[PDB]
């Protein structure tokens, strides 16, 4: 439905496990070296599917991106991505009310070489809901 | 020294460090307890990670004589004033002095399999 | 048919709901920080589809773009698109005369990182009319 | 002060602020009622958003001493003359003084979920 | 056939209606803010169709493009394309002798933001003729 | 004035306007009959719209004191010498004076639906 | 066969008609204002076709490019391209010995706006020969 | 003149043209037989037309007082020394003098259908 | 599965043979000229295959890349790729437990001309595993 | 198999014919005006074909590039590319042992306009071998 | 000379050529046996052609008076010291002197079919 | 020498080399046992090969008179102080002196098939 409650539900289900990280809701997110392990959740690229005759259907991509300091070892990002985010994301009771279909998509690593201040890695999902 | 110029520039750099210097102490490394002077510079840089994500920080550096830093190696930890820094890259020997590019975090874990 | 009529018909029924926002008709739009919540409507990319033998047919894309100050949270932008603009744009009695078919297309977000002065987000439609 | 140069530059910045600085008062924040002097600079910029869109604005800033801004944090609101400003980014400590990048709007809503 | 004749025919049939605008024949067109409307006609992208065995056939695109000052409202350009350039080009007796087939293609707008001195809009046609 | 420097720069700008100024009269707008002095600069630019299209023109501007231009708004018409100009953008307050970016045509039709 | 005699044949058959312009054989061609017409001829983009089992076949594109001063009217370039180059290139007795198949392709105009010193227009052909 | 500066710059420009001037005569145009002085500049530019083609040439220009070329229009023909030039673009009025961008060929044929 | 184990297994099976080269695990690899023979192993571009109904399947690309100083003869680089790296990676007992299928992909060379300090060559593999 | 063997086998039979040219084996090649007509041979873009069930198959592209001074006439390059290189490269008795299939691909010309110091022209082949 | 400045710059150019110029002799061309003075400059340039293919060379030039190279044309051959050079492009007439862009090879064969 | 300027600049370069010079010895090459003076500069550069890969190093060079380097060729090995270098490219003759672009490694294997 409205994007607000979807991000609220995913952040609620993601906060319960202890991570000690600052979570940002929505696209704008400004921080510095202090609160580095931040996790941001946002929706992007909404489209009109036009799948079913009965009612409206939409597709949107759900992003979960984590930021780690530059020159952090690769294996550390591996663990943050798989061990923490993947198990919680598979089953969330609050999501199933709103989302008709949720499909995984691959995660990817991006580092910064212009200045070497950040290195992130975002897990991507495909969401099919009704608006 | 090889030339007149090398000695002259050595004295000039020594005066610069004496008049514009901050005392920094190494903590963990081959030079475990040395105390070194240098010029401390903390400029600003900001980079963006996407649509809105803006990461604001700084890239400090230190200017020291290359004779007392010969034993220093990457990943060592040193302190200036109150906060702590680690050595990122040690610039090649220019004239008689070299830079110590620093970072403000704890040292990263190593990848090498030696 | 006459693009002026179509934009006028959209804006008339987009204005009746109380929004308190400056509305720009047509592509040229200049403003500053004061009159900032600004909604501009324009038609772009017209094309001769030639779908039917009986008479001329064209396709054009209808745009409704809203500008909000930079660093506004994503939640506010979601609201304009999903609460204010989508319900009104579904059924307009004036458009029913001029438009043979009007199909939704997904909206999208964009922010300005060059200088951080504006953040906009436009809803896109596909319009099929007769000329 | 660590060096002669640090004290000299501190006095120089103090004279600069005295001879070319206006007065600004904080309203909402940890320093609820402090009054700070600084040099006010308001350069202009314009960025386009499409073919026929032109957003006209300016990016103001303030130049203040870093000792009396320690308790300041992003999002606080301060006034200069008649208009009202909020704090966007507080520059690192350069020499003895730091900049206050400001915005002219009402502060934006926060995203953090702490 | 000879591109000179085709452009001459179009400009002749386009000048009879009062427009009060300077007309430029061919791509090279230099002007300033005085003689501004400056309707220019040119052919581009000629190509060998090879459609019929009997004789040669070629395809080229016919362009009619009008220049108007920047920041001029969008609706006024709409008028030139809908109420002036388009009705005249539908039926022109002179063309029918030279052109075997003339098919419309969508007009499009463009504005100049590097300096803001001009804002044009061209109407594209597809021409199939014999050479 | 807030500082010594503001008064000094105000007097300097006033002398600049006195020694290199052209008289301009506003015609249509809130300041319907004011007479205003300023420095007139008319540089040139050319931009191309295609392979063989060249649009040659100039982008004039006017350097004026900000106190008598408070009520002036975009789209107003003013004349200098013989030609007629209209205001395109009014630059933010810089020191004591602001620029008036002008165009040489008649004003464009408005888009706002207020 | 060898590219040398092919370009030689084209230039020989192209020189007989009076044109009063310098002709450049091969890719390198350096000229100033005085030698304005130019008329360079070169081959480019050779490939192995492998169409027939019996013997080798190749494809290459034959270019005839003419240079005229900037700001020369468009119609003049047309008249030049069609009237002079096309009739001679249609039938040449010398070519038929070497070339198994010669196919036309559209000519195109390009002007120089960086400095405004030249404007050219090349007619492109597709050549199928045996090496 | 409007200001002291306008008159001063007019005199300075006249001295410049007197000391670095070349006599040029218009031939075909509204000013059929005028004789005009100016500073002649012939720099170099070369552009490439593809893989090997290299068109080598020059872009001459002339520096003339703006009151003598009021009747001048684009496409006119004028001669300097022995060779002949035509007028390409006439720069806007800067201070008291303007430029005459020239070309070395014969004038091109016109496109306009007036 | 866990990328840590896979990279650890590859590096273990690759270190046993004498190479006398520094081995880097993961993307962050910072080195000066002294430790020049340098071999870095990392995984990139994971995706959700969705091949089988029973359980999850993913696809990721395995990289083995060696760094050698610029102006080293190409012949020497050929040797590392075809004598040292290929035989060891064909059969490794440790991988067969974790990876369902491994497929080779072509290695490729690249040299640095901006500064001329390094010249690498990576060997690409495609990995299909279960997460 | 071993790229060293293939390049050596090509160069040996490319050297016996008298050419008086410096021959570079492998990618790195540095020279100046004195030793100018220089022919370099290298292999690029290797890839796993996976064509046959029995054993491995790979495809690599064989390059023979010749460098000649800028502003050399085009016709001279034709001769180097056809007369000298194409006949010798057709049948190498020592080559047939290593290569299962060798297919020609077209050559192409390129010149340096940045500084005018070199003009090259490379012949491309497609090699299929076993590794 | 048209102006005072042209004569002055001609004399200055002659002094420059006298005090910093070598001697070059033409060999083949319309000026078969002339001997000309000029300033010889030989800067460097390197361009690549792919991975590692580096071409090392230099772009020499000569600086001569424009009156004694009137009959000179492209493709001529001239010698300086011991090496032999050919003429690539002869720069336009600047002030009183023009450059001779040279190449160090044997002249290339001509393409023109006149 | 051809001119006054060549001799003057030769003496100037000789004084520069005398006052700011380091002694270098060639080891392998046609000049097997020469001893040569020059100015030594060792600036830095860092380049990246991927997402995180960073290669940090320096590109040294040597400023030497061209008369005693006539027989030196690419690939030769020479030593300065303690480290060992090899010649990468020898700059064209400028004035009276030329540069020796060096590398710090062992010379690479040759590709030529002569």
């Amino acid at each position: 439905m409205k994007h607000t409650e979807l991000r609220a539900a995913v952040l609620d289900a993601l906060e319960k496990h202890d991570t000690g990280a600052t979570f940002f809701d929505g696209r704008p997110a400004v921080f510095d070296e202090a609160d580095f392990p931040a996790v941001a959740v946002y929706l992007t690229g909404a489209e009109y599917t036009g799948e079913e005759l009965d009612s409206d259907t939409w597709q949107a991509e759900l992003h979960i991106e984590v930021f780690l300091p530059a020159q952090v070892p690769d294996s550390e990002l591996d663990a943050w991505m798989e061990s923490r985010i993947y198990p919680v994301m598979s089953d969330i009771p609050a999501l199933s009310d709103l989302i008709t279909s949720m499909v995984a998509s691959g995660y990817d690593y991006r580092r910064d070489d212009d200045a070497g201040l950040w290195s992130s890695a975002d897990l991507t999902y495909v969401i099919t809901y009704e608006m | 020294f090889d030339n007149l110029f090398d000695a002259a520039i050595a004295r000039a750099d020594e005066t610069i460090r004496g008049y514009m210097g901050t005392s920094a102490t190494i903590t963990s490394g081959e030079q475990s307890g040395a105390v070194i002077r240098g010029v401390f510079d903390d400029p600003e840089n900001i980079s963006y990670a996407g649509q809105g994500v803006r990461v604001e920080g700084s890239s400090p550096s230190l200017f020291v004589r290359t004779d007392e830093v010969r034993q220093l190696r990457r990943g060592d930890t040193l302190t200036i004033g109150e906060e702590n820094f680690w050595v990122d890259r040690v610039s090649p020997d220019d004239g008689g002095s070299c830079h110590l590019w620093l970072g403000r975090g704890v040292p990263p874990a190593v990848n090498r399999r030696r």
